[PDB]
């Protein structure tokens, strides 16, 4: 609901709004907040080392290394996203926000994880990266979510962060893009979410100093109004276009 | 000078991570 636009050491208006929020949602509320803010001393949390690609890792080892870093930073349940991602900025600035994430070492949410995943795979030219975004219905309201689709040596997979383990990373085992999307769909089924809309971007450039932004909306499918066979038809058509490397941004 | 800013970043980190644990344990009681 709230996003930190004030840098690091978080300003006071943003700080108070974080706590004020969490005192409402929590049942223990004002007591649980009092216990943290007023604690005489608190343990400094360990700082995970930023993962480094070694000659002894396979591409699956590397993606698991990156993903484990993300799991260690932890998903952010505080209600205040700590790094501002302006989705439509050139990669170069997003890349700098990613560096800042590895320096400040705070919890991250879905969109921050995608930016950080691009950053940590920029040095592996055989890994292609494209965003995957979902719009979902659950019991009243709509929800948005994004992960980082991965394509490498004829297989698809993903990196990401989510409240649920089944809507983040997927091992590089899916032989088609349709198979991966349908696995997210069935993962969402387990939490009573109906997938309304699926959005797929283009491969992201590997140059960390690119002026061009991320294309998030190359293919857009209202899968709730579609039967399985027509979704697969269009994804395979689009996935063929990605790999043939012919497409111009939308 | 840059003394109080680095101590403040460090306490805010510790506070954020304290809070993140209690929020994570909360969101599972609700989910269950």
């Amino acid at each position: 609901f709230h996003v930190n636009k004030s840098g690091f050491p978080i300003d006071s208006h943003t700080w108070e709004r974080m706590w004020m929020h969490v005192a409402k949602v929590h049942p223990k509320g004002g007591e649980m907040v009092g216990a943290i803010r007023n604690a005489a001393f608190l343990a400094k949390p360990s700082i995970p080392q930023v993962p480094n690609y070694r000659l002894s890792m396979t591409i699956p080892d590397w993606l698991q290394a990156i993903q484990n870093y993300m799991k260690t930073l932890q998903y952010n349940h505080t209600g205040t996203q700590f790094f501002e991602i302006r989705k439509m900025r050139p990669l170069s600035g997003l890349m700098e926000t990613a560096k800042e994430m590895t320096r400040e070492s705070l919890p991250i949410k879905c969109l921050e994880a995608v930016i950080l995943g691009i950053y940590l795979t920029n040095g592996q030219p055989s890994i292609e990266r494209f965003p995957i975004s979902f719009k979902t219905y659950f019991s009243g309201n709509y929800f948005h979510h994004v992960v980082l689709g991965i394509y490498c040596n004829g297989r698809y997979g993903s990196l990401g962060m989510s409240r649920r383990a089944e809507l983040m990373d997927k091992p590089l085992t899916f032989r088609t893009l349709s198979d991966l999307i349908f696995d997210f769909e069935d993962s969402y089924k387990k939490y009573l979410h109906t997938v309304k809309k699926v959005k797929i971007g283009l491969y992201v450039p590997h140059e960390p100093h690119s002026f061009q932004p991320i294309e998030w909306k190359q293919l857009v499918l209202n899968v709730s109004k579609m039967l399985r066979a027509d979704i697969r038809k269009e994804l395979e058509k689009y996935a063929r276009d990605m790999r043939m490397k012919i497409l111009k941004p939308a | 000078q840059k003394s109080a800013q680095q101590e403040l970043k460090q306490r805010q980190r510790a506070e954020i991570y304290a809070l993140n644990r209690v929020m994570t344990e909360l969101e599972q009681q609700q989910f269950d």
